[PDB]
């Protein structure tokens, strides 16, 4: 008869444990152990413990956004909102960098990753400043078409 | 990676939905907390939409635009009469739709 | 009206194993009761058939991939049963790579 809890009531009874999704209402002392279920969106218990109460669900504050909602048995998870990424040592959300005109997306700006840009290579261009657009392949004007404007790394070719 | 999407989309967890169109195309009201066996849960939906068109598609042959597809989640919606559990439509992704041009 | 990436959509009510939103392998109960009323858990899934259509090959390399969404379901994580958000395929989309 092993005490899977390592905790005893005042008379040698192995305190019962509050399973997953349930916290400890009142600590086993004179009596057994009182467990009550946690509140969805409010409290969770991801541990089968006879000493742990329902902990307060983590809330996303500021530039932090819900990446995962809080269940009774699992805490919530928060990440930097769409337009930002999390700075490693600061833990602060910084706005994603933008690949300026004549520069294009290489690696998307997500969570711990800030936008990785690229100076458009030979044969491509980037019309705008943002962090979603990759350098595009130039339009090749037809032998019959008047190349009004040629392709540069910042503006695509024009024709008629 | 160094890989990119044809249609860009943005996804976010929505916790304050109030309206939606059901699996029968009928618009309807969506409630907040629900009661499933004496406990209350918040209704949350992971919603994904577009920003449109498509990127990388051969224009010299096909016409294309970005469209947001949807899944079906079971939720508590007030129709008018009583509250009932029905499947609502939830924007889940953005796909490029092709159409033979010229 | 075609689809860049061919997919297949299907109602699933035989879901056994599933990966949860935290990447946890978990089990999904067969049926559930809500008010002394039992229903089977159904999930609407969209997958690829395994390369996209209509892509400008000259300039891009491409392949189709299956995206996912998250849904709340009753899971019997080994010992006890819990409500979690599990990942389920919801669409097939095309990814480009410039040649
Ligand atoms: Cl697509």
């Amino acid at each position: 008869e092993t005490c899977s809890t390592g905790l005893y009531t005042h008379s040698g009874e192995c305190c019962k444990a509050c399973n997953l999704g349930e916290g400890v209402a009142q600590p086993c002392g004179a009596n057994q152990t009182v467990c009550e279920p946690c509140l969805d969106n409010v409290t969770f218990s991801d541990v089968v413990s006879a000493t742990e109460p329902c902990k307060p669900c983590t809330e996303c504050l500021g530039l932090q956004s819900m990446s995962a909602p809080c269940v009774e048995a699992d805490d919530a998870v928060c990440r930097c909102a769409y337009g930002y990424y999390q700075d490693e040592e600061t833990g602060h959300c910084e706005a994603c960098s933008v690949c300026e005109v004549g520069s294009g997306l290489v690696f998307s700006c997500q969570d711990k990753q800030n936008t990785v840009c690229e100076e458009c290579p030979e044969g491509t261009y980037s019309d705008e400043a943002n962090h979603v657009d990759p350098c595009l392949p130039c339009t090749v004007c037809e032998d019959t078409e008047r190349q009004l404007r040629e392709c540069t790394p910042w503006a695509d070719a024009e024709c008629e | 990676r160094g890989e990119f999407s044809v249609c860009d989309s943005v996804s976010v967890w929505v916790g304050d939905k109030t309206t939606a169109t059901d699996i029968k195309g009928k618009e309807v009201m969506v409630l907040g907390e629900v009661n499933i066996n004496n406990s209350v849960f918040k209704q949350y939906f992971f919603e994904t939409k577009c920003r449109d068109g498509c990127r990388g598609i051969d224009s010299k042959h096909w016409n294309s635009y970005c469209t947001t597809t949807h899944t079906f989640v079971k939720a508590l919606t007030m129709d008018g009469k009583q509250a009932a559990w029905r499947f609502i439509r939830i924007d889940t992704a953005c796909v490029c739709v092709l159409s033979r041009k010229a």
